[PDB]
């Protein structure tokens, strides 16, 4: 069983330096290549194959490959401490940006670094032999991430298939926002997310932003808390298939137990408990409390209210010390509460996944060494929300033409923008008559 | 001579199994080795029926492993008697059915259930007298339900003589890992009805009932689930394997509790159960063996006995026992409580005696029961079913696989007439 | 300045008050009606009763 | 001559175990926003931890471990006090 | 042979078995421990009627102790002879009911009763011939009033033709615990006149007096109160458990002293009760019994006899005895004052006779009187209820649970009727 | 069985910092947080080796509460429990119930289910707060009727603050009182009146303390609290739990208010020489010199009573003593209630705080009743309110709030209807 992961964009390879840190730190791995013990606990041996492969040997390559046009943060990867694990090859790196436009990172651009893109994943597909699926990261507003990211999805799509692909984007939050025309990216990233991503997980930057004010109690918060916790999460989420648990969950579960309809793909994360190093002291650490802090909107990795929407189908991941009888309890006091409802349509909305090992800590991060946690991923109709909240000022731009010129420019036409525009107004219309 | 053949689906499936072959192997006084290490020669005279003797008195269980995950090999050869099984009935396939019904029936099941039919197949020629087959699975799962589901059909049209037993366990709402296990239970349920000679309903919310209030354990994992499971397996195979005074095989048991061929869905108990702290006033008798066996708290399955009617009912004592005290026992449960018996059929209540303990143990007891309240979790697993069903939720992964929108309305109408069946029986009159 | 003190004298000779049972003109005991510490509270507090 | 005070309060606390461990994260716990502590609280924490130490001595402790600027007998310096604590118990 | 299966209602109740229980396992010679040590034979041909062999000669006791609140059952389980009790005979709620009636009679009982059905109906199936029921609780609480009731109708329903005993404390005006008294009182007695099919009243302040005149103790706690409801308890059925001259079972003492199925309520005394400083210098003969057991003071109901008539009478009898004697001193008794005794039931005193007296005595008595003068007790609660219920006080909590004023008014006419029949036979 | 409590307002916090001292000094709980089963219903077993009490402080202004932060007991308090908001209400209740609280009280009533999840036997909330300030009294009704709304069916006592009839702090009191008591009638199940004044009185009378701060009033009020929770905490021979006050105590759903007495309050040097003994200390507890509320019920008729008793007492005892009162003819009781009595006996004595005033005894007693002088209160309340609402004064300030005078002229008549209920009830 492996799983590779492709990181596009400038906050996609940001995303990947923390998880994968966070990887070899958790494997063990010194980040010359080698592991100086062959000891292993836990999950046991041949665990460290799903993230990395047995190159020579004394060397455990991971299988990513970071690809984006600014080739600044790329450098700045290469010449940093993790020179040696990473391939040279797999840091691909173009020699000019997308400057924040779809058209050009989607068709003057891309076109000669998708191809190079393609040819690297398939031999590092072909190494492989359990591919579970593919998982991404990117962000919608930036050029790369947004542009080229449709067209590898689309290429992936059509040279592989069905195989399954985990989206991990990161949206502008509505009122805290860093670029100016990245509505008209989101919007272009969307009419083909809808289609080609098999499972997508919103990240807002705001929400995040909150968590750590308000939890972590970190005052001045950068990315790379951000990052680190983007990389706790999918960690927990992968710890299934890592390591040894009493219900292990592999990738296709998620598609079977949380998408009831193949257009219908959003999930909202969170995440518990998000506690800092001296809070963690004073309070207890038990499923019950840790697993209605999972479903609270103060704590979800996207800044919209739950309780406005119809829950259809949620995932529990559970590491460190649980057993099943005190989740199933846990799970058992959530179906009292009426605050939270769940749709009619799925009675039995939940699925719980246990594991064994406790995340682990990174010196210099924040998050404190708990004896367990919860990552949790559900799917309900706040989606519907988000996305006419980012249509209505899009639409706001394109009455008047602004920054237009940009985009027809490059090689695309005004055409597309309209069917986007019309893309959006009919998922609107679809999450509404779910939620019915 | 009489013969019994093991079969494992999933990863449920593999862990009872494993415990199962574990009291079985102490039964018989072979250790972890394989080797024969017992004290009384009763053992040796009949181990034919579970294991088959290979060398320099090793014995290797006549089990067969089946299931579509490493993580449950790895789980098989990790406790104690791991090393016993033979290495060539580990049929497998790697892919996973991943909780889907469909995946297992009909995309994955469809090539690997030929390697394990070759094995099974292998494996029942290998001795003289087929007493019948043995299955322990899930409704829950993909590879434990659909594929073992077809394995059922595939030797029912293979040996359509021999005796067929399935413990299987049903998912249920109180205690519910995944999402779709209505959509699976249904079916299954849809092709065990029809091709499983009878069931033997367990139930994990039972059995977590009793570990907490009978027992009254601190952590009841899966461990002490399987344990009973196995126990509850142990008991019921107990007169093949020894002499008592009145011998009762499986098929003798079939015929007395199974009125009509439809009518083969039962639900588990076992006796004594007592925790370590009320030890010390318990008693040793017959009388209390019957109080607890008989006590709706005791069920492995989440129906009230009280709730309907005792269509049949049967009880396999073990121990040094006077039959005098077990039909006296039957005729005044009988008799006292005569409104939850059906009245159709006199003498509801059938018995078996063995002079043989399991380990550990001065006296013990089993019961199944053909009862017409266990159409009660039909009922609630068709309400949910029938639910989801309404408006097509999830149905794209069924759908999208080759299956049709016919066989979950066939399966839903299997089911209800089915409990509508048994709701006629119970209020059927004598006249 | 009000509670520094006598935190100081409270650790200084740490002595909890025992509950003391009145004596009967008997010779048996008081034996208190309740008791707030037994097994029948700590099955109280299972958590496994919240699943049903 | 605060050193022979610091060891006989180690091997004090050598015995009943698990009072090592607890006067560290008493100290770390009770810390200022710096690392400086009372007297008043280093007695307090010396008390409650179960150690009987003369007042002379910790006097003599808080001289040692004084911080620079200060009263002689108002404060401790937390950090350099619980440092130098941790050689004296590794050392035994 | 014949069975007795207790049970125990409320912290009064679960007070009393466990002083009764210590007490009968004294005279039955079985350890703290469970294991019987005694000497003579005659303590093993009659303990099933009260214990259950486990095995290696250990006997558990047939009760089932009834609460709402977790600190009963721990005092039980705390105190000394408090393992010998079966753990799954404590049948057990959680929230509590607290003072209130509808709580224990509709709403706490109805998902209690079930359990303490299905563990009483357990242990009776069990033994092969139950003699009856045997229930103590109290009036004045609310998981003991209320949920007691609802018990005992239950059985009542089940089990009908068994005996049923109810020792039943009803608490006084002058000793008066809680507020709301009246109220719970009353809907007791109301379910009691037709469901119980005995019932001997107990009193708090009668019990006090007791203490204080007679044992001259200076600090009576509840051990005493509950020593000496013991000891009357365990004097009632010893004839079952000890041969005799003369033995009666509990529906012999039943059918001699209720001559109208609606009069079944009794006022009970014990005797000998002396001082330890008196103790050396008093004789043990029949007549020192008889005269303190015709005592009013020595009663340990409120009601006074001597303002009403002795309708019916009996006495048991414990140790080796003349029957000459006894009877002597009955007639005596009978025809000295002839004007505390009702005309046309000649010869209302019914007498038994044990040859097993209580360890460290050697002579005991038990009386059980149906007199008239029972209602004086009765119209002072009614007039408690009828004072207070005439200006709806407390009546919210009542009414808010499913209860309504129906209840109540037809609680002050039975408790109407039944006194104004009982005045009529005086 | 667990019971959480909550305090509003710069009142409400120092006494939680007092009852939460003589907590943790009852159970034998170090001020940093961990001992050298009981606790159960204050403190929860958090981690390893800590106990966290189930409380939150939460206040408008930031000084009180901060200070708290950095006194004695810094670890011993969960830190996210103690609420903190930005500015406080300034004495006013329509700027502490419309413009500030809406956004502090969400945050403060989604962590009380924070706790009210970890309980498994709660029996109920109990306030803390006064109604003289202004977040207790406008942010506290706003924070009792959400607690209503959102549970209903568990008991909330109160332990509430008005001012005392001449000695006062703050001028537009009576305001505040009025709109506060509006809400106080149909929220909170019982309601246990505190005045200033009948403290002071009992601290300089019978403690002898010449100048006695707000220190010795928060520790006396928190002997009564752990007084009468005693009954939960330790076992004794014949308890009360917290239902038992709201069946014996209120007669009808509207009168919910509780005069409260404590006995013996005697100093060291007294202790030694009275032979203190159930009897007098019972009489102690019924003398009005000796109650924590201005106010004497010899004006008025008793319709119940409430007592707690701790130590070396016995039912006998009691039962004498709850008889000499009876037959006492200096108070009356209401002639619908002749069985007004309830006792309670617990075997833990209270214990003392070092440092403190009061001294080591080996019996207590709590009482708690209702009777017909608060209604008396409430008028002479009313008479000062009325008195300066006829000229309009500081009416401006509550009307630039948001409110208006109808909200004024319907707690005035409410106030009205309570007096003729109470009135009524008593004849
Ligand atoms: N008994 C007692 N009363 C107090 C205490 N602190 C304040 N009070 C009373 O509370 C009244 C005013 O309410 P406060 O709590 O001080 O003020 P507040 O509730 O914070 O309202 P704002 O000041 O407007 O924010 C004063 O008149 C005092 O009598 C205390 O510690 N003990
Ligand atoms: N009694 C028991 N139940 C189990 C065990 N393992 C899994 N289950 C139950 O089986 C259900 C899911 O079965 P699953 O693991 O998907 O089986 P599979 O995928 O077909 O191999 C869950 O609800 C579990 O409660 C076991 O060892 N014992
Ligand atoms: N004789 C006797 N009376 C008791 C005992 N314990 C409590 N009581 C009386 O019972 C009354 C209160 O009953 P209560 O505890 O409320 O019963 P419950 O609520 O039903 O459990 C008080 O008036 C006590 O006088 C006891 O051990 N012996
Ligand atoms: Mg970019
Ligand atoms: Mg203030």
């Amino acid at each position: 069983r492996e799983v590779i992961s492709i990181h596009i964009g400038q906050a996609g390879i940001q995303v990947g330096n923390a998880c994968w840190e966070l990887y070899c730190l958790e494997h063990g791995i010194q980040p010359d290549g080698q592991m100086p013990s062959d000891k292993t606990i836990g999950g046991g041996d041949d665990a460290f194959n799903t993230f990395f492969s047995e190159t020579g040997a004394g060397k455990h390559v991971p299988r990513c490959i970071f690809l984006d046009l600014e080739p600044t943060v790329v450098d700045e990867v290469r010449t940093g401490t993790y020179r040696q694990l990473f391939h040279p090859e797999q840091l691909i790196s173009g020699k000019e940006d997308a400057a924040n436009n779809f058209a050009r990172g989607h068709y003057t651009i891309g076109k000669e670094i998708v191809d190079l893109a393609l040819d690297r994943i398939r031999k590092l597909a072909d190494n492989c032999t359990g591919l579970q699926g593919f998982l991404v990261f990117n962000a919608v507003g930036g050029g790369t991430g947004s542009g080229l990211g449709s067209l590898l999805l689309e290429r992936l799509s059509v040279d592989y298939g069905k195989k399954s692909k985990l989206g991990f984007t990161v949206y502008p939050s509505p009122q805290v926002s860093t670029a100016v025309v990245e509505p008209y990216n989101s919007v272009l990233s969307t009419h083909s997310l809808l289609e080609h991503t098999d499972v997508a997980v919103m990240l807002d930057n705001e929400a995040i932003y909150d968590i750590c004010r308000r939890s972590l109690d970190i005052e001045r918060p950068t990315y790379t808390n951000l990052n680190r916790l983007i990389a706790q999460v999918i960690s927990s989420l992968t710890a299934s298939l890592r390591f040894d648990g009493a219900l292990n969950v592999d990738i296709t579960e998620f598609q079977t137990n949380l998408v009831p309809y193949p257009r219908i793909h959003f999930m909202l994360s969170s995440y518990a408990p998000i506690i800092s190093a001296e809070k963690a002291y004073h309070e207890q650490l038990s499923v019950a409390e840790i697993t209605n802090a999972a479903f609270e909107p103060a704590s979800m990795m996207v800044k919209c209210d739950p309780r406005h929407g119809k829950y259809m189908a949620c995932c529990l991941m559970y590491r460190g010390d649980v057993v099943p009888k005190d989740v199933n309890a846990s799970v058992a006091t959530i179906k009292t509460k009426r605050t939270i409802q769940f749709v009619d349509w799925c009675p039995t909305g939940f699925k719980c996944g246990i594991n064994y090992q406790p995340p682990t800590v990174v010196p210099g991060g924040d998050l404190a060494k708990v004896q367990r946690a919860v990552c949790m991923i559900s799917n309900s109709t706040a989606i519907g929300e988000i996305f006419s909240r980012l249509d209505h000022k899009f639409d706001l731009m394109y009455a008047k033409r602004a920054f237009v010129h940009w985009y027809v420019g490059e090689g695309m036409e005004e055409g597309e923008f309209s069917e986007a525009r019309e893309d959006l107004a009919a998922l609107e219309k679809d999450f509404e008559e779910v939620g019915a | 001579m009489r013969e019994i053949v093991h079969i494992q689906g999933g990863q449920c499936g593999n862990q009872i199994g494993a415990k199962f072959w574990e009291v079985v192997s102490d039964e018989h006084g072979i250790d972890p080795t394989g080797t024969y290490h017992g004290d009384s020669d009763l053992q040796l005279e009949r181990i034919n029926v579970y294991f088959n003797e290979a060398t320099g008195g090793r014995y290797v269980p006549r089990a067969i492993l089946m299931d579509l995950e490493p993580g449950t090999m790895d789980s098989v050869r990790s406790g104690p008697y791991g090393q016993i099984f033979r290495p060539d009935n580990f049929v497998f396939g790697q892919t996973g059915a991943g909780n889907n019904w469909a995946k297992g029936h009909y995309t994955e099941g469809a090539e690997l259930i030929d390697s394990v039919l070759d094995v099974v197949r292998k494996e029942a020629e290998s001795c003289d007298c087929l007493q019948g087959f043995q299955v322990c699975h899930s409704l829950g799962g993909g590879t434990g339900s659909g594929m073992g589901t077809l394995l059922i059909s595939k030797i029912r049209e293979e040996y359509p003589d021999r005796m067929m037993l399935t413990f299987s366990v049903v998912p249920s709402p109180k205690v519910s890992d995944t999402v779709v296990e209505p959509y699976n239970a249904t079916l299954s349920v849809h092709q065990l009805v029809e091709n499983a000679d009878e069931c033997m309903v367990l139930d994990n919310e039972a059995l977590y009932d009793i570990c907490f209030r009978t027992l009254k354990l601190t952590t009841p994992t899966f461990g002490d689930l399987n344990h009973l499971i196995s126990a509850v397996m142990s008991g019921i195979t107990c007169c093949l394997r020894f002499p008592g005074q009145l011998n009762a095989d499986l098929r003798k048991l079939a015929v007395n509790l199974i009125p009509f061929p439809r009518l083969h869905f039962f639900m588990v108990g076992f006796t004594p159960l007592t925790s370590r702290g009320s030890q010390q006033y318990r008693a040793l008798t017959v009388p209390e063996l019957t109080q607890q066996m008989w006590d709706a708290k005791n069920m492995m399955c989440a129906a009230d006995p009280r709730h309907g009617r005792y269509l049949t009912a049967s009880a396999l004592f073990r121990g040094r026992m006077s039959t005098k005290e077990v039909d006296e026992q039957m005729l005044n449960v009988q008799n006292k409580n005569s409104s939850y018996f059906v009245e159709w059929i006199p003498n509801n209540v059938k018995s078996s005696v063995c002079d043989i303990p399991p380990k550990g143990l001065k006296m013990s007891a089993t019961f199944i029961g053909n009862s017409t309240a266990i159409q009660e979790m039909f009922k609630r697993v068709s309400e949910q079913f029938t639910a989801m069903f309404r408006r097509k939720a999830f149905l794209h992964w069924y759908t999208g696989e080759g299956m049709d929108e016919m066989e979950f309305t066939e399966a839903e109408s299997n089911m209800n007439d089915l409990v509508s069946e048994y709701q006629q029986y119970q209020d059927a009159s004598a006249e | 300045a009000a509670t520094q003190p006598a935190a100081l004298a409270t650790a200084e000779n740490p002595t909890r008050t025992q509950t003391l049972r009145p004596l009967g003109d008997s010779g048996l005991m008081p034996q208190p009606g309740q008791k707030p510490k037994g097994f029948a509270r700590d099955e109280l507090d299972k958590p496994h009763h919240r699943t049903g | 001559e605060a050193y022979s005070f610091l060891d006989g309060l180690v091997l004090e606390l050598a015995s009943r175990p698990g009072s090592l461990s607890l006067l560290e994260r008493k100290l770390v716990t009770l810390e200022n926003n710096q690392s400086l502590m009372s007297a008043e609280d280093f007695k307090l924490v010396l008390r409650q931890v179960g150690s009987q130490l003369p007042e002379d001595g910790i006097a003599a402790l808080l001289t040692r471990y004084a911080p620079a600027g200060s009263r002689p007998g108002t404060r401790l310096d937390a950090a350099a006090f619980r440092n130098d604590l941790r050689a004296a118990s590794t050392a035994a």
